[PDB]
């Protein structure tokens, strides 16, 4: 690993391979070979854009007792999940989501912020989840949510899709997984090579 | 010190190189910064790369 | 001082008769993403020492990203000045560039 | 010329509109490189959707 951080043999003949571009970068399969380098610089934070969250719901979920929806009383909702989003400067915001069941095959979804000091607790339903007779999501599984500002940062609206959900009596209710394509900034700390030649940075 | 106080006299610097196995030995168990070996690239103890 | 705005003060810790920075040497104003926009360079002068002329020069802060990088940490610094010194050894590199040390 | 083999039993891409950022909306992405008059190579990305 020479002065300019280029993978090179013991004599000075720089190593070559398929260059990778994108975010997340992908190996351009047919690209012309080019020298492979290891930039010590840091990659800038990318704001959350596509957050997804699966959930395992129950058919026998009771209707909430207190019909006025809120965020204080735990009885106001049947299910509560949470995800994390990133601003344009690497700040982390917490997005809460509430599922309530009015009747069968129909659910109401309410988003909420928990980091903005100027975020008033809402009651409007973010969306509706419609389900099959067997417990398969019908539609209403695509939402766009914008956060607020945090110490001089602009919000980043992300697409929240409750894809491949199900409500088929999994006992209680629980989220299968949460994810997105946003990340904080960070500096290079370690690099490796997999058993298929794809050089990996950490 | 002898009055229930503490002082700092400096910090140990760890100079990571962008190129290991490129340093040159100039005597005892000691190397010197050379070309094809990297700049000093100073740094503290526990911060990140070190 | 506020959102996307910092003030930069300076002080020569070697001058015997230096003064604490009353005002700001410059002001850094950052893009919304965390990109530096203004206050990139500033003329800075120091004090004379031991009957030797003072140094007037430029100090630049370009390519600085304040993007929630954990805590504060200076990434790099650079100048072009050096103390006078004598020769120790020379060498010939891989491209014939005879360079001294 | 681009000789390429295509899988017959591969499925239709999930996302019906053609995206350019994620592979869910295209079956196979290849890349060739053509050359201009001045000599600056241009990367032609070919996207294949069944």
């Amino acid at each position: 690993l020479d002065e300019n951080r280029n993978l090179v043999n013991m004599q000075g003949m720089q190593l070559t391979g398929y260059p990778a571009t994108g975010t997340p970068p992908t190996i351009q399969q047919g690209a012309n070979p080019a020298p492979i380098t290891i930039p010590n610089t840091l990659m800038a934070a990318k704001s959350t854009t596509t957050a997804s969250m699966q959930i395992n719901l129950n058919s026998t979920d009771p209707v909430p007792s207190k019909t006025p929806f809120s965020v204080s009383d735990a009885d106001s909702y049947n299910k509560k999940g949470t995800v994390t989003v990133y601003d344009s400067q690497g700040n982390a915001h917490d997005m809460n989501v509430y599922f309530v069941k009015t009747k069968d095959n129909e659910w109401a979804v309410y988003t909420h912020d928990s980091s903005d000091p100027a975020a008033t607790a809402p009651t409007t339903a973010s969306t509706t989840l419609k389900f099959n007779e067997n417990g398969i999501l019908e539609s209403g599984g695509t939402v766009n949510i914008t956060t607020g500002t945090i110490n001089g940062a602009t919000a980043a609206t992300f697409s929240l899709s409750f894809l491949n959900s199900m409500q088929q009596n999994t006992g209680a209710n629980n989220i299968v997984a949460t994810n997105q394509n946003g990340y904080k900034p960070g500096d290079l700390v370690s690099y490796q090579i997999n058993n298929d030649g794809t050089v990996v940075g950490n | 010190y002898s009055n229930e106080q503490e002082q700092v006299l400096g910090q140990i610097v760890l100079a990571n190189f962008a190129n290991n196995e490129g340093l040159a030995s100039q005597g005892d168990n000691v190397w010197a910064a050379t070309q094809a070996s990297g700049v000093a690239l100073l740094g503290t103890a526990g911060s990140g790369n070190f």
